[PDB]
């Protein structure tokens, strides 16, 4: 029964921290993987980590008994992180997409003007939207319900806050990123389209190649981001503000929180462990 | 370890240690062209285009290698010609592994023309197998190749009074102009084995002042979004 | 190229008209110089850590 | 003209005599010599700062500093006890192919692509590093420079041609002709009296530096020797190639004394160089380790593995206390 769920969410969890850690590790310790993109994935990779070994713990631990065991105080500091490490990872997608965008359309800013410092100053916003977004909760816009129920933790569901949150922590970030993706989409389109017989055939085949290999990767990225974080912004945003008529089963709400949760476990998977500098690293590490 | 004179060194190595980080980071900022050529291939006159309006951004001279520091709509270029290294290529070839691109210019106009080191060479047979040698390298499998065909006129004279089936003799066609300046693009671009890794761009040098450097500007701007583009796997 | 051959020919020449030794006695030799100075190599025996620069001060 | 027919004669002379003169090889004679055992080497120092592929590496005679020259137009003397920086020279050429260190400690001299051999004078009366002389004279790269004194220096350049230089005057003071290939690498005598230089030939050459005459001529790789290292005694000397075989030349014998390879390295050898007591040849290597071979045996003792790249430079220093190697991947690094 409860062994079975919570034997997989501890799998899950550890190949979670085992993959950031990875990320994080072969980031610090090679010096060709020392660049401002890089810099990017491994602040996402480490916002993942403090969402593996600071959040996903303590809500495996309140999934599997199906009730909160730690405190009021415990439970809020929870849900503080819930939110921060979260929004944060969202975020980093967001600057990642926005780096890619500025990389790709804009070469003389890429030459010229990058620099580990935009890297940074990018890393700091996207844990600064983080922290505008999980404090305010807790100074105001607390309705007492939260706390009538001592044996329960759940986020404030303020109306007010929920809009605020909900869009400022993922629709705001997937309008952004669906914008600067579609541009960059747009862009690589435009740099693939522009015997004699046999070498324009084998130039067809080629673009032909590289246009599904893009449309490929746009789709793995938008699709993992929206399949895992998506179903979750949606109910977050219905269910406060349908108190009655809009029961929400146990099962499918798990399994919503949990699929964004695994969200932090499918980041090193698509920008860490796919491209070819990461690959050949691990290889030397191994 | 606490001594004066270590925390002295170690202050010293400290202030060249941020010089060092700051001469790199200026130096990463400057785009690095190799330009090549088989002797009067009209690479001097590239070099005089585009310095005519922007340059620099007991000395000896060296006659070893160029340097040309040349500035065009807010990007730094750096073009290294190595045309009087009069020795082999391949000993020192490496240490041009990652420029941006390779400038390499051939005349069209040399195709009547021979070597000096024997009759039977034609001047383009030998700039094709310069353009084969370097093309397919080991160092340059992602480098991508600026092809400039200079000397156009003189070629259409030439063409108009030689017949052009002398430098290929598998080649047929009505002589003239445009046909044979495309065919002899064509014979270059298939010298290219790496058509997946790396690109050709072909320019036909123009007595416009700004021509030539445009399109260097544009194929750089084009090998560095499309590299961008490779690293984030959309290309 | 005439005068080049008779350049490389008295070079050749000159070469020819040195001394050799016995290659077993010039290998005898090398064999003593490496035995005789074995025991002042830090490289080829590992020296204590007390009196090697790079380790231990 | 009819000069090839006494010509040929006199090379089978030559190797009649060499092959007459040859009674015992050198793995006989030393097969009676126990084995030197595994040579364990860990990277003590690291040192880090270059941003681009070193090529040449120097150690001082002091065995404490060493200078490194890279593509980034960076000649920096380290200081390997503490790993600081004692000095960072701006190249006025960005591509060096060579580096040394005078043996009085003043001098430092550096070459590449640019035809010259720059000096620079580490030691003046402001504490600021500036270029003494820039030796012209060569038309090509100049490959290899290593001084004979504080006032002379020998380069080695790609124009076949070795020379001999007065630094104060600035001129050659004789010029080494023969080499029928680009001149890659040049090592002095203990006593500085001769020097040989490995050339894209396939043969290195002994020279006199006085009389400016090749002495000996050795002709036993397959391809361009890239490296060249006197042994202690200054009577043979160890050749890389990119054959990726090291070979063993006596200058007494003169003729091949052993061969260094192995059917696993298809690799040319980039750097060699040999311990104190002249018992392990140190050999860069371009399958990004440098081997290091036990000289009188011909048996792989150690492996110095670590570096990202390519091994370009290596050398030992004075007192044989440590083996430096520096790579491609802009990294020194000091084994003891
Ligand atoms: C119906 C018609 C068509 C559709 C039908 C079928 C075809 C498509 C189906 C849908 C696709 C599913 C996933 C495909 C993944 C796939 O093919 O991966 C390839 C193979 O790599 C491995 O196998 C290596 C994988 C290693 C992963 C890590 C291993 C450990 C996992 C746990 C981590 C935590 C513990 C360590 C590698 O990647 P790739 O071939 O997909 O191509 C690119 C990729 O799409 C780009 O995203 C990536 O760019 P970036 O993400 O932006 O940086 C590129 O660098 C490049 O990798
Ligand atoms: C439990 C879940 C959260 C695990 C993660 C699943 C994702 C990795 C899946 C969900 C949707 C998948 C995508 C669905 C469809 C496509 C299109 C497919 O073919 C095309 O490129 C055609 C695209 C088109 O026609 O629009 C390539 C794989 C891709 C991007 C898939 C990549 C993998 C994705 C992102
Ligand atoms: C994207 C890749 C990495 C796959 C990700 C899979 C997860 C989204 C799965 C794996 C294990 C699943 C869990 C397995 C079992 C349970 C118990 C289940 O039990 C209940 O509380 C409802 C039923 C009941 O009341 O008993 C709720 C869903 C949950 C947490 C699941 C949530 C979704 C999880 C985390
Ligand atoms: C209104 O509820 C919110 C608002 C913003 C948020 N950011 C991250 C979360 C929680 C993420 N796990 C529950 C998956 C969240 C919830």
């Amino acid at each position: 029964y409860q062994v079975i769920t919570s034997l997989l969410l501890g799998t899950l969890i550890f190949c979670a921290v085992l993959g950031n850690a990875c990320v994080v590790a072969a980031i610090a310790l090679e010096r060709s993987l020392q660049n401002v993109a890089n810099y990017l994935i491994g602040s996402l990779a480490v916002t993942d980590l403090m969402v593996s070994v600071l959040v996903l713990p303590m809500a495996a631990l309140y999934q599997v008994l199906n009730k909160w065991t730690l405190g009021q105080v415990t439970c809020d500091l929870f849900i503080a992180l819930d939110v921060l490490c979260c929004t944060s990872s969202i975020w980093h997608l967001c600057a990642i997409a926005l780096d890619r965008y500025w990389a790709i359309t804009d070469p003389i800013d890429y030459v010229n003007k990058r620099t580990p410092r935009r890297a940074a100053a990018l890393i700091s916003l996207t844990w600064l939207i983080g922290f505008l977004i999980s404090i305010p909760p807790m100074l105001g816009w607390r309705t007492p319900e939260d706390r009538s129920d001592p044996d329960a933790c759940t986020i404030s569901k303020d109306h007010g806050y929920t809009i605020y949150s909900t869009f400022g922590a993922f629709y705001i970030p997937l309008l952004l990123m669906l914008v600067l993706y579609g541009r960059i989409f747009r862009a690589a389109r435009f740099r693939i389209r522009k015997k004699n017989e046999r070498n324009a055939e084998a130039k067809r085949k080629m673009a032909l190649a590289r246009e599904r290999k893009t449309v490929k990767t746009l789709g793995i990225i938008m699709g993992t981001f929206i399949l895992c974080w998506l179903p979750f912004f949606i109910v977050a945003l219905v269910l406060p503000f349908c108190e009655s008529s809009c029961h929400m089963p146990t099962l499918l709400g798990a399994i919503i929180n949990w699929l964004g949760y695994s969200n932090s476990l499918l980041n090193p998977v698509i920008y860490a462990y796919f491209n070819k500098d990461f690959q050949n690293a691990f290889k030397k590490i191994i | 370890t606490l001594s004066a004179e270590d925390k002295a060194a170690v202050e010293r190595s400290k202030m060249i240690d941020r010089n060092l980080r700051e001469d790199g980071e200026k130096a990463a900022r400057e785009v690095k062209l190799l330009l090549l050529g088989a002797g009067e291939s009209g690479k001097n006159t590239i070099v005089k285009q585009m310095k005519i309006i922007h340059e620099a951004g007991t000395r000896v001279k060296t006659t070893g290698i160029v340097e040309t520091h040349f500035t065009f709509k807010d990007l730094h270029f750096k073009m290294f010609d190595v045309g009087a290294q009069r020795s082999e290529r391949k000993k020192w070839i490496h240490c041009f592994e990652g420029v941006t691109a390779i400038i390499f210019c051939v005349a069209l106009s040399d195709y009547d023309l021979v070597l000096a080191e024997d009759e039977e060479m034609n001047r383009m047979h030998a700039s094709m197998k310069l353009f084969d040698s370097i093309c397919n390298n080991k160092w340059f499998t992602d480098t991508s190749i600026i092809l400039f065909l200079n000397k156009k006129d003189l070629f259409e004279e030439k063409i108009k009074k030689s017949p052009l089936t002398i430098c290929y003799p598998e080649y047929a066609g009505s002589n003239t102009y445009e046909e044979a300046a495309a065919y002899i693009q064509c014979q270059f671009e298939d010298l290219n084995k790496r058509k997946d890794t790396k690109e050709i761009y072909t320019h036909f040098t123009c007595s416009t002042d700004t021509k030539n450097v445009q399109f260097v500007f544009d194929a750089v701007t084009d090998v560095i979004i499309k590299n961008n583009l490779k690293d984030c796997g959309l290309f | 190229s005439i005068a080049q051959a008779r350049k490389l020919v008295e070079q050749l020449k000159m070469e020819a008209n040195i001394d050799r030794i016995k290659v077993s006695k010039a290998a005898a030799d090398l064999m003593a110089y490496c035995e005789a100075h074995a025991k002042e190599d830090p490289l080829l025996t590992p020296v204590p850590a007390s009196e090697n620069p790079f380790r231990e001060k | 003209d009819q000069l090839r027919q006494e010509a040929e004669q006199l090379k089978n002379q030559i190797r009649d005599a060499r092959k007459a003169c040859a009674d015992a090889t050198l793995s006989q004679i030393t097969n009676n010599i126990d084995p030197v055992g595994r040579i364990q080497m860990r990277t003590r120092r690291t040192l880090r700062g270059h941003l681009a592929k070193i090529y040449a590496m120097h150690w001082g005679t002091d065995s404490r500093l060493l200078v490194s020259a890279s593509q980034d137009g960076k000649l920096i003397i380290w200081d390997s006890y503490t790993t600081n920086k004692v000095h960072a020279i701006p190249l006025r050429s960005s591509w060096v192919m060579t580096c040394a260190y005078a043996p009085s400690g003043n001098y430092v001299a550096c070459g590449g692509l640019d035809n010259i051999c720059s000096i620079y004078n580490l030691k003046t009366r402001e504490g600021n590093v500036r270029v003494s002389r820039e030796l012209a004279g060569h038309t090509g790269y100049l490959s290899c420079c290593r001084f004979l004194d504080d006032n002379q220096i020998v380069t080695s350049s790609g124009d076949t041609t070795c020379a001999l230089w007065d630094i104060e005057t600035g001129q050659q003071t004789t010029t080494f002709t023969g080499h029928t290939g680009d001149v890659m690498s040049l090592s002095l005598a203990p006593d500085t009296r001769l020097f040989v230089s490995g050339a894209c030939d396939a043969s290195a050459k002994l020279w006199d530096v006085r009389e400016g005459m090749c002495r000996q001529t050795f002709t036993g790789h397959e391809s361009d020797i890239n490296a060249i290292c006197f042994f202690p005694n200054g009577n043979a000397f160890a050749t890389g190639s990119d054959d990726a075989t090291c070979r063993l030349f006596d200058l007494r014998a003169d003729q091949e004394l052993m061969t260094y390879s192995h059917d696993n390295i298809i690799c040319g050898i980039t750097s060699v160089s040999f311990s104190k007591s002249g018992r392990l040849l140190l050999a860069g290597y371009d399958d990004f380790n440098c081997n290091v071979w036990d000289a009188l045996k011909a048996d792989r003792a150690g492996v110095l593995a670590g570096h990202d790249n390519r091994v370009s430079c290596l050398g030992v220093t004075d007192d044989g206390m440590a083996v430096a190697t520096g790579s491609w991947d802009s990294f020194l690094k000091i084994w003891n």
